[PDB]
DNA sequence: TGCCGAGGCCGCTCAATTGGTCGTAGACAGCTCTAGCACCGCTTAAACGCACGTACGCGCTGTCCCCCGCGTTTTAACCGCCAAGG
DNA sequence: CCTTGGCGGTTAAAACGCGGGGGACAGCGCGTACGTGCGTTTAAGCGGTGCTAGAGCTGTCTACGACCAATTGAGCGGCCTCGGCA
């Protein structure tokens, strides 16, 4: 047994990790390179209706 | 004969002869008796096991020589009680 | 100075280690060349035998099993490794 | 416990050492020699860890503890 | 089976909060408080009804 | 640290034979050990004579002290025939 | 001291001549060598004795000395 | 037939060169210590033979505790099931 | 309908009793070469001046290499071009 250090996984931290996912692994995860790219689930600019 | 066979084999190889898990438990137990919940790098325990097995093997060489000196083929307590004394361990 | 002395170890990096080890207050002009020459000899004597034993046995690379078999054999340098233990892990 | 150093592991080690036939009163002795060796090396490894203000005994603390017994260990 | 539980209690010595771990061994009726920081350890008897607040209460009275 | 030069000497002594990745760490701990032993011993020598500069002469004596016999002879001949080739 | 000191000095100067020439010795140096040598030999004889007794031999033989020296790592 | 493997160019970070202090390292002198090497008188310590004794070693015996194989079986350690809650 | 509290099911091997069968521990017999206390005689060992000087101890002097401070050149990694095997 060892002392674990759980730190918060901020959106910005996760955002950079997602852009480095390869196209071949993007497909295998059921996402889609043209229409549903996985880093687009994080919001950086909000559309104003 | 099978004894000789094993000696030809083990002396040929270099894998650790004590089970990993058990050794990890012994080390952590003993260490726990000096300082509570001490965390260990895996390499630390590995270092301890390499050192311990090299030590025991050498000890068994000397022990063997002590047994053979007394015209015996079987290692006993009087062998180690002698090897370790001459080593300055006791 | 390493090619100029026709050596293979850097007199520089080792000298930097000496500065960082703080083994004295001031080094000499030619003390690290001698220490790198001497060290270089020990490496080119151990690896010369590891490369002789890899081709004597028939091995291609050099494994730690080759180092453990050589340095505890070869009474030339088996005295340097009376109290050493190659981990093999 | 020390009982994890089993009978056939001490026998295997003896086989590596060159022992032919081994009497029964040697495993306990080995268990008692191995425990002294670990109590001498782990004390120095824990001393280097408490000196380094750590809580994890790394492998270089074990290499330094074996170096303080004339048992230099290469590969860590 | 033993229960290893983290708590939100403050260690009475090092004062780090949310760093006290409680190990309750009901098979032998022995509860164990541990810090994760200074790692001070404290043992106390537990019943079957006890919870991390029961031994942490016994630790407050064992100091005072 | 010293692993980049072990392969460079190995290319001279055996340009055909390669080396593993654990054996490079073993030769690198061997080099950092015989370095911190020769420099340590030399440091002891520079203190016993109350000097302040480690010259090549305290290295030649620490090589004579540490290495036994023919390894010290050969060790002192290679350092001498490297310092003389250096000064020229 | 159990060895004639002078004989230890002779032998010493002879052996020393084979390492470095025209050497001179402080008397205390030779004395140091003799204390060390005799202490070493005595301890060795203790261990040898133990080997002999181990082999139903309380009386040391060359075999005993050789065992002792082998286990010492000499 | 053409793009990823390798060498070249533009930045990064640490190494190499130069100038002023600066106390510590090297010189050097005065001078007393214990090592210098040569001879006496006496003595504790050493070279060589003894001999019946205690220890050192070879051979035969008892019975006896580790020798080798098999089978599940159990801790320790990796992979899937009971039936309560939110 | 989904995921934890404790519980069977999941292996490499040893927890080895215990059936079999023999290497070899310690006591006992004989048995021989070597082996030290005491004995002789000795050649070196312990303690004292006499003589003679090498270099340590300690003192102040003169001195050359490192510390930390501004310059600035080469090795290495990230772009970026060139090129023959598939
Ligand atoms: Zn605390």
């Amino acid at each position: 047994d060892a002392q674990p250090e759980r730190k918060l996984l901020t959106p910005g931290e996760i955002l950079n990790v997602f852009k480095h996912i390869s196209p071949e692994d993007c497909f295998r995860l059921g996402f889609n390179e043209d229409y549903a790219r996985p880093e687009w689930m994080i919001i950086t600019v909000l559309p104003v209706p | 004969t099978v004894a000789l066979r094993e000696i030809r084999r083990y002396q040929k190889s270099t894998e650790l002869l004590i089970r990993k898990l058990p050794f990890q438990r012994l080390v952590r137990e003993i260490a726990q008796d000096f300082k509570t919940d001490l965390r260990f790098q895996s390499a630390a325990i590995g270092a301890l096991q390499e050192a311990s097995e090299a030590y025991l093997v050498g000890l068994f060489e000397d022990t063997n020589l002590c047994a053979i000196h007394a015209k015996r083929v079987t290692i006993m307590p009087k062998d180690i009680q002698l090897a370790r004394r001459i080593r300055g361990e006791r | 100075r390493t090619v100029r002395a026709e050596l293979s170890f850097s007199v520089s990096q080792v000298e930097r280690s000496l500065r960082e080890g703080h083994y004295a207050q001031r080094l000499s002009r030619t003390a690290p060349v001698y220490l790198a020459a001497v060290i270089e000899y020990l490496t080119a004597k151990v690896l010369e035998l590891a490369g002789n034993e890899a081709q004597n046995s028939g091995e291609r690379n050099i494994t730690p099993l080759l180092l453990d078999m050589v340095v505890h054999n070869d009474r030339l340098l088996s005295t340097l490794f009376n109290t050493t233990t190659i981990s093999q892990v | 416990n020390i009982q994890g150093i089993t009978k056939p592991a001490i026998r295997r080690l003896a086989r590596r050492g060159g022992v032919k036939r081994i009497s029964g009163l040697i495993y306990e002795e080995t268990r008692g020699v191995l425990k002294v060796f670990l109590e001498n090396v782990i004390r120095d490894a824990v001393t280097y860890t408490e000196h380094a203000k750590r809580k994890t005994v790394t492998a270089m603390d074990v290499v330094y503890a074996l170096k303080r017994q004339g048992r230099t260990l290469y590969g860590f | 089976i033993k229960q290893k539980l983290e708590t939100q209690f403050t260690c009475l010595f090092c004062n780090h909060d949310n760093s006290v771990v409680c190990t309750l061994d009901k098979k032998n009726s022995i509860g164990l408080l541990e810090c994760k920081k200074c790692n001070l350890s404290f043992q106390a008897p537990i019943n079957s009804l006890s919870q991390p607040i029961d031994i942490y209460s016994d630790w407050i009275d064992a100091c005072e | 640290s010293y692993s980049i030069y072990v392969y460079k000497v190995l290319k001279q002594v055996h340009p055909d034979t390669g080396i593993s990745s654990k054996a490079m760490g073993i030769m690198n701990s061997f080099v950092n050990d015989i370095f911190e032993r020769i420099a340590g011993e030399a440091s002891r020598l520079a203190h016993y004579n109350k000097r302040s500069t480690i010259t090549s002469r305290e290295i030649q004596t620490a090589v004579r002290l540490l290495l036994p016999g023919e390894l010290a002879k050969h060790a002192v001949s290679e350092g001498t025939k490297a310092v003389t080739k250096y000064t020229s």
